[PDB]
């Protein structure tokens, strides 16, 4: 009867805004986080090719930001839904070493092995916190660890080989305190060049002023306090926990996503497009790496949809997902440009109210700027023209705002249209 | 142990006069490109000729290689290849378990209170490859040991007081992302990968992987053209035990003629170089051609290629720093 | 016990009479800042600060399975001579849980080998646990004692691992460091970051940052030879403020659904303010500004004996927290002009590099009438293209 309702929430179409509703309830906002540690929790289909080459089937996730950002919450959510779940620490006081090491025991004067934090969460999600602070010889050996998934040693004849294949969901804070646009991901991290390469999903977490988003949770921290006394963004059904837990083990017992329906010369399009304009631009390059992270990332969606055969679909999400990471990862001007020059891979499956709200999110911007630097305060409420966001929306080839005025989300920020005035009026 | 079909199939091998290209091919089948590199890794794998002159002072025949370039250009891949190729080898990564030993070393066991002398993984590797990976992560007694072998080629233990010194006749193969110094002038040829962004190169580097993805399912599917790594180990074993060259005298001729015009270039282009040292390393170049196909002597061809060579590789990496 | 009325009961009538008179006094925080710390003169604001962390806040756990902090710190940074030690001098003669260092902390896990027992001598952290530490010289830690230190403060916890023995004991308590900024004087030009040497979490970890300034205000200083002369030639007494102390720890406030919106609404306000390009903040807000203000209007309300929290100590709590942070024409117009600047470029493919200069003259005059602010505008625009010409930059 389990089985038959895992194949009646695969029957509807629309599962995946469920499962991403479902994923940190208590967390609100950061829906790009939410979506990577579901895709990383869902896990990809890994192969082996031949004994020259092995093929990893976890999908890392780097979470860097700002003080006060939510970031611990979402490795504690991980840790409680994820089975085989390892958390751990980087910074110290009592903290487990990331990888096993043979060290000789003192007393005895015999040689002796000491587990890793990797190696005893095999085959499991391991989480390390405030992974910018590192010991030495954990520096040097994530990176192999990472690589290989198994740590070997040799030491006076013990030659043992342990197996360390599980999936790292670290964070860390960036240098200076805040997070700088104007710089790349790579120097507002203390990590070297390839530890940040094996991970697949980077994701930036900023700090801006967003009083909606201020009050709510400001309201969901105060009723927190209140219910331990002594809302969907997605818009659609949260799945239970226990129904996504056997969901998630059938994902990864009875199904196996192969790869026979790709489009091969799409994909060599968007890899020799992209370089072309990290190369010309002179940022980061794309490698092959981000191919194979985009393949990994679609095999997940594959099977977060129970399909066998991985949909076009699929590849568009995984395309746009790595696409996204690899813009946001760059500089300010070198992301504006790339956003323009990419826009239709970036835009699959994108509300379009959800880009009116954008454009009204920067006129409101645009009003708010403008009064502190002329009437040094604010004012408690915003009016703005319609006709600029009709031209905009032109621009982007969007029309009909009656239906975006008429959505809830319109409503729940806050906004209120004035037909006689040609305003759009915002109350704090 | 090699039964005489094997010779008679090295000797047919060997008398073709494509083998040089052949041999190029076969290494690292799965990598694409970089046919440059293939070609200076047959060369290190064949290895020069070991000389003794009267004085009894002996000139080394092994040949060192050293790749620099951005990450992701399968630089290991290739290492893993090449140390599973030669008939001797050995794989050390750079600071990952102090890059295996690569330094003799006395420890005591305590319980049996004995002291034992093993080598370090040089020693292990003598008169064979000795491949590198992240070469500038080296550990300082570790880079003490690689500037001593590579010099005098023999590694002493002075520790405890037990003071021996051991040998190791390798070559060294190394790998780094980017820049010691003395170390980096040891070496023969310097090759700077850099990246292309040709359209087709890239389209097809993308098609070739993705290819590979999907026949993971299909990894039993062969390669034609190549040789079998068991028959290359082979091959290598009998021109390494069985042919040492010597150039002729036309080439001796044409090569001294090239390196007073490259030096007479040089100090003009100074006004406004070449040492011996490199002149060695061309030669020796040539020596591993001519033991690759096989003969007693090697001719002018032999320069011409071993100078290509070296213009591609040591003269470009000099002009792009 | 800890029930309030049975501590009551195990108090004397005349007790719990004086009790109740402390609880019934209309001007209560006065008379207990003036007494807990007779001898310092002014400084009000930090003696209020210290008799909130006196006091602390309701502690609650999550259906999580977390633990929400329920206790408050308070960092001093001032000028030498300043009398900051004697703050925490008098903390310690009041509290009898109080334990004073100089910056052996944490724990010492000696192993009494005859019989085999690694018994933990407790450290000044364990000493002080359910009570206030106050840490003297806090900027002359090692970076083993900010480790432990920031770890207390982040998990209240005391992790140890000696001889193979990894133990983990808790470690709950408020700290009351204080330290002197870098140099001995504190520059208002510079940020709270430049002033103090400290770690950054440690820094963001603190609440109630209480800064001293000498001032070498004369009358003050006719105050201090007088009282300092005066000591060489309270309304309630410390037994009476331990009583009442306990009382109102005993107690166990709850907020209310209008000190739930009034606290939205400060909490708003506040987040505007540190947004607000006007003058710069010495420490930016987060979240933790909100849950700092909780915790001090959950203490007002304990110390007041109502058991809800009521509007009236959300606007003390945000008085405070605002005194707290320090704020440390050319721009404010500059900003403005390059809002234009961007606009326009967007909106109109031309754009020209002094004509376009000369427009935005009159375009910032749309709203005044001076030539010399005109001629301050070019200066301007000379300055900023000394430095860039809207290059590619955010902001
Ligand atoms: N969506 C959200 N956005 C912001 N804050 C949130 C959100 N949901 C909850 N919070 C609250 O924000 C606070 C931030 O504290 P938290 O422990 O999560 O910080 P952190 O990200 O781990 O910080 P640090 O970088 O210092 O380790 C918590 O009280 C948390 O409950
Ligand atoms: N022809 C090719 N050119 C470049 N990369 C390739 C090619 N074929 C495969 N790859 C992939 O490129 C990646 C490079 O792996 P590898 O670790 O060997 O190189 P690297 O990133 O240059 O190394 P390092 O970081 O140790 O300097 C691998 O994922 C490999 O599968
Ligand atoms: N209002 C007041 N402000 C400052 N000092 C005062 C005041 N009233 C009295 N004093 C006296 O002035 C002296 C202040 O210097 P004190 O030795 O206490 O400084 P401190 O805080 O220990 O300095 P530091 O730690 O920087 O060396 C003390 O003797 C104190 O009793």
């Amino acid at each position: 009867e389990d089985v038959k309702a895992i194949v009646a929430l695969s029957k509807d179409e629309r599962i995946g805004e469920r499962i991403f509703a479902s994923i940190a309830p208590s967390i609100y906002g950061h829906e790009d986080i939410k979506r990577g540690l579901a895709l990383a929790l869902f896990g990809g289909e890994a192969k082996n090719p031949g004994g020259k080459h092995k093929v990893r089937g976890d999908i890392n996730v780097l979470l860097c930001g700002d003080p006060g950002t939510a970031k611990s919450q979402f490795l504690k959510y991980v840790e409680k839904v994820a089975s085989r779940a390892v958390f751990t620490t980087g910074q110290g006081a009592s903290a487990v070493g990331l990888t096993a090491y043979v060290q000789r025991h003192p007393v005895t004067k015999e040689w002796t092995l000491e587990a890793g934090a990797l190696v005893l969460a095999d085959r499991g999600v391991c989480l390390i916190d405030e992974f910018d602070k590192m010991n030495d010889q954990d520096r040097t050996s994530i990176h192999e660890a990472m690589e290989q998934q198994s740590i070997s040693i040799s030491k006076a004849g013990i030659v043992t080989s342990l197996q360390a294949r599980c999936t790292v969901i670290a964070a860390s804070n960036p240098i200076g305190g805040r997070y700088d646009p104007s710089l790349t991901f790579s120097e507002n991290v203390d990590l070297t060049e390839p530890i940040v390469s094996r991970f697949d999903i980077l994701c930036v977490v900023r700090d801006t002023v967003d009083p909606v988003q201020d009050e709510m949770l400001a309201r969901f921290v105060v009723s927190s306090h209140i219910k331990h006394h002594p809302p969907n963004t997605f818009g659609v059904e949260a799945l239970p926990q226990e129904v996504l837990k056997k969901y998630i083990m059938y994902a990864k017992e009875k199904i196996r996503p192969k790869l026979n329906q790709m489009d091969q010369d799409k994909v060599a399009k968007m890899y020799s497009d992209l370089r072309k304009e990290s190369m010309a631009t002179g940022s980061i390059p794309i490698t092959v790496r981000h191919i194979e992270s985009m393949i990994r990332m679609a095999e997940a969606h594959a099977r977060m949809h129970l399909r066998d055969y991985v949909v076009e679909d699929d590849v568009n999400m995984a395309i746009r997902v790595m696409l996204e990471s690899f813009i946001d990862t760059q500089k300010f001007s070198v992301m504006r440009s790339m956003r323009k020059t990419f826009a239709r891979y970036l835009a699959f499956r994108r509300d379009n109210n959800e880009l009116l709200l954008f454009v009204l999110k920067q006129l409101i911007a645009e009003q708010v700027t403008y009064q502190r630097n002329r009437y040094g305060a604010q004012q408690d409420t915003i009016e703005v023209p319609e006709k600029d966001l009709v031209d905009k929306a032109r621009q982007i080839n969007i029309h009909n705002l009656s239906a975006f005025y008429d959505s809830d989300l319109f409503k729940m920020n806050k906004f209120t249209h004035d037909v006689k005035k040609k305003l759009i009026i915002q109350q704090f | 142990a090699i039964t005489p079909q094997e010779e008679e199939e090295f000797r047919r091998l060997a008398a073709k006069p494509d083998i040089y290209e052949t041999v190029a091919k076969s290494i690292a089948p799965s990598i694409y490109g970089s046919s440059d590199i293939k070609k200076a890794i047959a060369c290190l794998l064949f290895g020069g000729s070991r000389k003794r002159l009267p004085d009894g002072l002996t000139r080394r025949g092994d040949v060192n290689l050293l790749m620099l370039g951005d990450p992701g250009t399968a630089k290991s891949q290739l290492l893993k290849f090449v140390e599973r190729c030669s008939p001797i080898g050995v794989y050390t990564s750079g600071k990952g378990s102090s890059a295996a030993g690569l330094t003799a070393s006395v420890m005591r066991d305590p319980v049996s209170r004995n002291f034992i002398m093993e080598g370090g993984a040089m020693v292990l590797a003598d008169g064979g490859v000795v491949c590198i990976d992240e070469f500038d992560k080296m550990r300082e007694d570790d880079r003490v040991a690689i500037h001593e072998a590579m010099e005098q080629q023999t590694i002493s233990i002075a520790k405890a007081g037990i003071t021996t010194t051991l040998n190791s006749r390798c070559s060294v193969l190394a790998a780094a992302n980017s820049v010691m110094p003395t170390i980096l002038s040891r070496f023969d040829m310097i090759f700077i990968v850099k990246d292309e962004h040709n359209e087709q190169r890239d389209m097809t580097l993308a098609k070739h992987v993705m290819n590979v993805h999907l026949s993971a399912r299909t990894q039993s599917s062969s390669v034609e053209g190549e040789v079998d790594l068991n028959t290359l180990k082979k091959y290598i074993a009998y021109c390494r035990a069985k042919c040492g060259p010597r150039l002729s005298a036309e080439a001796a001729e044409k090569l001294k003629n090239r390196y007073i015009l490259m030096r007479s270039g040089a100090r003009e282009h100074e006004r406004e170089p070449i040492t011996v040292r490199q002149l060695e390393a061309i030669v020796r170049i040539s020596e591993s051609l001519g033991k690759m196909k096989l003969q007693p002597f090697a001719t002018e061809t032999d320069v011409e290629e071993a100078l290509r060579l070296f213009q591609v590789s040591t003269l470009d990496a000099a002009m792009s720093g | 016990d800890q029930t309030a009325e049975s501590i009551k009961n195990q108090m004397t009538v005349q007790e719990w009479e004086k009790v109740f008179e402390m609880s019934q006094d209309k001007n209560l925080y006065h008379n207990l800042c003036t007494s807990l710390f007779p001898t310092i003169h002014g400084n009000d604001e930090i003696k209020r600060g210290v008799l909130l962390m006196l006091f602390g806040g309701v502690p609650k756990t999550t259906m999580e399975g977390t633990s929400l902090r329920g206790d408050i710190n308070v960092c001093i940074v001032g000028d030498p001579s300043t009398s900051k030690s004697q703050f925490l001098k008098h903390v310690e003669e009041f509290s009898p849980r109080a334990v004073y260092t100089s910056g052996g902390l944490t724990a010492a896990v000696v192993k009494d080998e005859e019989s085999h027992e690694f018994v933990i001598e407790a450290g000044a952290l364990m000493l002080a646990d359910n009570g206030v530490c106050c840490i003297d010289e806090f900027d002359k830690m090692d970076l083993k004692d900010q480790v432990a230190i920031h770890e207390a403060m982040e998990q209240q916890t005391i992790s140890i691992t000696k001889a193979g023995v990894k133990a983990t004991l808790n470690a709950r308590t408020s700290i009351l460091a204080a330290a002197n900024p870098v140099g001995g004087r504190y520059e208002r030009s510079k940020s709270l970051k430049h002033n103090v040497n400290l770690s950054a979490p440690i820094m963001s970890r603190f609440d109630l940052f209480f800064i001293l300034v000498d001032e070498c205000n004369e009358v003050t200083d006719y105050a201090i030879a007088r009282r300092i002369v005066d000591l060489h030639a309270r309304v309630y007494s410390i037994e009476d403020i331990q009583r009442y102390l306990l009382f109102a720890r005993q107690f166990q406030p709850k907020i209310t659904k209008e000190a739930e919106e009034f606290i939205v609404e400060q909490y708003r306000r506040l987040r505007q303010r540190d947004g607000s390009g006007v003058a710069k903040s010495s420490w930016r807000i987060t979240v933790r500004q909100l849950e700092s203000l909780i915790r001090l209007s959950e203490s007002m309300a304990r110390m007041h004996c109502s058991d809800e929290v009521q509007p009236k100590h959300v606007k003390e709590a945000f008085r405070l927290l605002s005194k707290s942070i320090i704020r440390v024409k050319q721009i404010s117009n500059l900003l403005v002009l390059y809002m234009q600047k961007m606009e326009e470029t967007e909106e109109e493919c031309h754009l020209t590099t002094t004509d376009l200069v000369n427009w935005y003259l009159k375009e910032m005059e749309a709203e005044i009438e001076t030539e010399t602010e005109l001629i301050l505008k070019k200066r301007l625009i000379e300055k900023v293209i000394h430095r860039l010409i809207y290059y590619d930059h955010i902001l």
